[PDB]
RNA sequence: UCCUUGAUGAUGUCAUACUUAUCCUGUCCCU
């Protein structure tokens, strides 16, 4: 063989491993500075991962694939060489491109903040790929955008007028050099504002009250590891603008805000007028985890770096939330389990093939009881039929069209999915409606179950028209029970229709004389029946769990017990 | 003027020097007009000597018109010696400079830890520009013969034109 | 949408993505112009067409690759030479912003991605053992029929007594890239073949192997019974072995702990991710790169060797008679008749 | 009041088969 190896002397099939380096793994990160240390060298913030612990890197989708393993040629290798290094030259980026390693002219970069020291081979691609089509401008214009929203509804809290956003010209956002006035407010009578301070500093108001001028400013830098102390640069930017004569502001008393794009660290120094600071802080700390064009940011970061992670995601509704689903908001609960639905039959040549049947989008409130049952109709999957998946379109279109139609009262704050799949699509079906959160549940429900009942199997599989049909599951329990007592009564019914789906039947219809009405789906019962019959599905439940997992229901504790029964462990 | 008139004599109309003697072109050129408005060091060592200049002649001048100060000009001409390569890119073309770069940089450490000895804290505050200014007029003593000679040439081949298989 | 009568049918034209997300897909060179009076405003043609909100639906809608497309277009031939200085691959990048051909780039997007794709899945669909209606399908290795689920029985000479799969009845590629409501039917069929095959006296071990995600291969979840004096020496082997499986120095630290994490929330969708579970209790994971160093099989042969078996039952497989020996169908129904959960009809 | 030489259904239309500014990277079948 041509190739040599060092291991010319040694076989692990025979002699084993013979070094194992963990040990040295470990204190070379506890020498370099533990994961922390080493991660601030990185752009580790720029991706916005909560925690590192699940992150995989992702050498299978680079350009290093089908097409340049025989691309032949290989003068090929000669301009593009450095191309699988550009992953890697991104990641250290903040330690590459600093002051004190290249000591250099420091041109500033295309359109952005940033300056590259020297003439590091890819980063500059990189960082054209990741603020392509214009994305300093789009996120300093969101941002100004969104603190002036901010501002617009917090008016008769304060001593307002009227915010006015200047328009002044584009090319302001990469300028290092001065700027101008992001916002201008306009108080009514006077405002004895402090003196300049920080965006988390304590107290201390007092001197002069400055009539009917404020201005704020909008920084936003690319940080390296040399400097990103986001706090001191803001002081620096601070004294230096308004103390020169290039740039000149309405008033001498207001604040500008410094944002590190690539550290997303945020801070604030100017003249801070009452109950403006913890407002300022608020509104900033929802500002930099709800931001759209920032979200493009870290995506593009994300992307370019190829770094996944499970563990993380959006916070669920997983456990110890739900009894915020009680609250005085709009929440919906959707469910699109039994949209695709198919049924298998045999052929003249034997060979099974699938027929689909009718669908429905499951949409409960939490809150009051009220229900959207969207019968999904075969003739929309003429177009298909043989994989699906635009299952998960089409629900999410009927989302976005339901909540179109409907009136700006009744739309939701949150929306909880069961499918997680469905989490991608409504968030890009509900860009008309920005102020929807949408929240992952780790608790699965039975919400399946419930066309399992006569009354809505027999409306789905003998329809031929899409319809919206209305319901209350909660038939009249409101006027004597609460809404989150209704809900759990609700869970134990659906739960043991999941399980035995004929024992909870003859057990809620035991006697002939007990009756239930055409308008309201289960049995009319005082709330001693009620409790009597809440206990019994609670064993239909338990028991089941049990004979399922080969243990008892005598020894489990009221925890396990309610993870069991509502959600799961 | 000089050096824009070198520009517009090779009809380069699509690069644009501007007042500090960047160099940046106008447009977005094709493989030919690129390889045509290369220049060598001879051009870039010209107009990185002018950057130098026109900032010590530029700290002189807002001197003179009242804008900044006598300290703040002794302070901005200490710093324009000490940081010749972070601020024009003359080593770029010339890479033997940064044997200045490095000695300015000792200068640096040696003069500070003098200046800042007792009350004086770690400000900027420090002109005493006498030695950077020694050591960048050292730099030209022998650079005027070699930019000499290579701007002779230079002018030759444009004005005379190049022969081709007569050396 | 996009329509495309393959041969007389309708299919709507849809893309994948690396997550395994299905995305509609709606339906000489010029040098633009890339600067202003003497001031450069924007980089690629249409960098005044995308607002933010495009911007935010593109970032959700794109693939992970956007390095690529540039990549292959500025690798090819009769474009100069990067000189070393002043014309590097940083402003050759710059120079290659044209002007595309007249919606060109939706074209070769549509085109290209929507075909390439639907006639990879046909291809795969067709050929497929599984998702009932395609060509090969031996349908009398079928024990089990769920909702969603089914149980089914290797084509092949089958490694031991009673080897057995958890298939799914349509495509989709992983158990990372499984909904809910199938997931937890396979931990169903799971749950009861443990149960069956532990009153039996053997152990089960539950291999997952997802092999690179872009082929369209069928998902199909192994169950290998084994006796229990080989089963609790089971983990070890495949410790063993997976720490001297891929390429050495690699990034993501070999063998994923599975003890209460269970690969849903704990490999990323869209990566390969072998898996091995050992009967109700999670074993391990391991993220697949260098698809070269790792078969595609890995867990066989590590059940094959413990259990002193000849490589051809592995890899490629035994056929057997078509119709006769096959008829182990009816010793495993035999078998699993007390553990059916698929139906009450039972009176 | 000139001036120069011939090779056996044809001709046209329709249908079928064989190679991309354009790219992706490999398996069948009997004892
Ligand atoms: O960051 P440090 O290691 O403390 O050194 C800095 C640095 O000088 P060095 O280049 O010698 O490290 C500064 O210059 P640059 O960082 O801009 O090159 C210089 O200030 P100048 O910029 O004015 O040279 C500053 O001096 P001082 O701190 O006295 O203002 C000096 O710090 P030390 O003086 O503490 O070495
Ligand atoms: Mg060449
Ligand atoms: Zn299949």
């Amino acid at each position: 063989v041509l190739k040599q190896n060092p291991f010319w002397w040694t076989h692990q099939r025979h002699d084993g491993k013979l070094w194992n380096l963990n040990n040295y793994r470990t204190d070379m990160i506890q020498a370099l500075g533990g994961v922390e240390g080493i991660l601030e060298h990185t752009l580790f913030k720029g991706t916005y991962f909560p925690t590192w612990e699940g992150l995989f890197w992702e050498k299978a989708s680079g350009f290093e694939e089908s097409m340049k393993w025989k691309k032949l040629t290989n003068a090929q290798r000669s301009g593009l060489n450095q191309i699988p290094n550009r992953r890697f030259t991104l990641w250290w980026s903040p330690t590459i491109n600093r002051a004190n390693v290249y000591v250099g002219f420091q041109v500033q970069l295309d359109l952005t903040g940033i300056f590259m020291h020297g003439k590091i081979p890819t980063l500059k691609i990189s960082l054209i790929q990741i603020f392509r089509a214009h994305l300093w401008q789009k996120i300093h214009e969101s941002i100004v955008m969104d603190l002036c929203q901010v501002f617009d509804q917090e008016l008769d809290a304060l001593e307002i007028e009227t915010v006015q956003k200047e328009t002044i010209h584009p090319r302001k956002s990469y300028k290092m050099n001065s700027s101008c006035a992001d916002i201008l407010l306009f108080a009514s009578y006077k405002w004895n504002v402090s003196r300049p301070s920080l965006l988390a500093d304590s107290k201390d108001v007092m001197d002069s009250t400055t009539t009917q001028k404020y201005w704020i400013d909008i920084q936003l830098r690319w940080g390296d590891y040399d400097s990103h102390d986001i706090e001191r640069y803001a002081r620096a930017k601070f004294l230096d603008y308004t103390t020169d004569n290039m740039s000149i502001y309405p008033s001498p008393t207001g604040v500008l805000i410094a944002i590190d794009l690539a550290y997303n660290l945020h801070s604030a120094y100017g003249n801070w007028f009452p109950g403006s600071k913890p407002l300022i802080q608020q509104a900033m700390a929802k500002i930099m985890k709800a931001n759209p064009a920032l979200y493009v940011l870290r995506e593009r970061i994300r992307k370019g770096l190829q770094l996944y992670s499970s563990e993380p995601t959006e916070p669920y509704l997983s456990s110890q939330n739900y009894g915020e689903l009680f609250s005085n908001q709009i929440i919906w609960f959707v469910d699109d389990t039994n949209v695709y639905r198919v049924t298998i039959h045999k052929t003249f040549e034997g060979n099974l093939t699938t027929k689909p049947i009718n669908g429905a989008i499951f949409i409960f409130n939490p809150r009051t009881g009220q229900l959207f049952l969207k019968i999904i109709h075969t003739s929309v999957w003429a177009g298909q039929k043989r994989l699906g998946q635009l299952a998960k379109w089409k629900t999410a279109e009927e989302v976005a069209a339901l909540i179109r139609s409907l009136p700006v009262e009744e739309q939701p704050k949150q929306i909880i999915v069961t499918r997680k799949g469905m989490l991608d699509p409504l968030e890009v079906h509900l860009l008309d409606f920005p102020n929807i959160v949408i929240k992952g549940s780790e608790l699965q429900l039975p919400f399946q179950a419930c066309l399992k009942v006569e009354k809505f199997g027999d409306l789905i599989l003998k329809a031929t028209e899409p319809q919206m049909v209305l319901f209350n599951l909660y038939d009249d329990w409101l006027k004597t029970i609460s809404s989150y007592t209704a809900f759990s009564r609700l869970i134990l019914i659906l739960r043991a229709l999941h399980v035995n789906n004929d024992r909870a039947k003859v057990i809620l219809k035991p006697d002939k004389t007990t009756i239930t009405e055409p308008h309201h789906i289960w049995p009319t019962l005082t709330d001693e029946e009620w409790i009597k019959v809440e206990v019994q599905l609670k064993d239909l439940i338990l028991a089941d769990y049990g004979k399922k997992n080969n243990v008892n229901v005598a020894s489990l504790t009221q925890s396990e017990i309610r993870d069991i029964i509502l959600g799961m462990e | 003027n000089m050096l824009n008139l070198l520009i517009h004599r090779k009809n380069l109309n699509y690069l644009h020097l501007d007042y500090n003697f960047n160099l940046k072109p106008v447009k977005t050129l094709t493989t030919k007009e690129r390889k045509k408005s290369r220049f060598g060091n001879a051009f870039h060592l010209c107009r990185e000597v002018l950057r130098l200049t026109k900032l010590v002649v530029d700290s002189h001048v807002q001197y003179r018109l009242g804008n900044v100060d006598a300290f703040q000009l002794a302070d901005g001409l200490q710093y324009i010696f000490a940081h010749v390569g972070q601020l024009t890119g003359m080593y770029r073309y010339k890479y033997k400079l940064m044997r200045q770069i490095r000695m300015c940089k000792d200068l640096k450490h040696l003069i500070y830890y003098r200046f800042n000895t007792g009350p004086v804290g770690k400000g900027p505050g420090c002109g005493f520009w006498a030695a950077g200014w020694r050591v960048w007029l050292f730099f030209m003593r022998g650079i005027t013969p070699l930019l000499e000679r290579w701007l002779g040439n230079l002018l030759a081949r444009q004005f005379e034109g190049r022969h081709s298989k007569g050396v | 949408s996009g329509v495309e009568n393959e041969d007389q049918q309708e299919v709507i034209l849809v893309r994948t993505d690396q997550s395994g997300r299905v995305w509609p897909v709606n339906t000489k060179r010029q040098m633009v112009s890339t600067h202003e009076e003497r001031e450069r405003v924007r980089y690629f043609h249409d960098d005044d067409n995308l607002s933010l909100n495009d911007l935010v639906k593109n970032e959700k809608m794109g693939t992970a690759e956007n390095q690529n497309k540039l990549f292959m277009r500025m690798a090819s031939k009769f474009m100069g030479k990067t000189d070393g200085d002043y014309y590097t691959l940083d402003d050759m990048f710059v120079s290659k912003a044209a002007e595309r051909e007249r919606l060109g780039e939706e074209e070769e997007n549509q085109r290209k991605k929507a075909i390439a794709e639907h006639r990879s899945l046909a291809a795969q669909m067709e050929k497929c053992l599984y998702c009932f209606d395609s060509s090969q399908f031996p349908k009398h290795l079928i024990v089990a029929i769920g909702v969603k689920v089914y149980l089914c029985l290797p084509n092949v000479r089958s490694l031991t007594e009673g080897h057995c799969l958890i298939v799914p009845l349509q495509h989709h590629r992983a158990a990372t890239l499984l909904d809910e409501d199938i997931w937890e039917e396979i931990q169903m069929f799971r749950k009861s073949l443990v149960k069956m095959f532990e009153d039996k006296g053997l152990d089960c071990i539950f291999l997952e192997t997802n092999m690179s995600m872009k082929k369209q291969y069928h998902m199909v979840y192994e169950c290998i019974p084994l006796p229990k004096e080989v089963g609790d020496m089971a983990p070890i082997y495949f410790k063993k072995a997976i720490m001297e499986s891929d390429e050495e120095w690699s990034m993501n630290k070999k063998l994923i702990d599975l003890s209460s994490k269970d690969i849903r929330k704990s490999v990323p969708r869209g990566l390969p991710y072998f898996s091995v579970d050992f009967g109700l209790h999670g074993g391990f994971a391991h993220v697949i790169e260098d698809q070269h160093k790792f078969p595609h099989y890995f867990g066989k042969e590590i059940i094959g060797g413990m259990l002193d078996i000849e490589p051809r039952l592995w890899r490629k497989g035994i056929r057997e008679s078509f119709e006769d020996q096959r008829k182990k169908a009816l010793q495993f129904a035999q078998w699993w008749k007390p553990y059916d959960f698929t139906k009450s009809k039972n009176y």
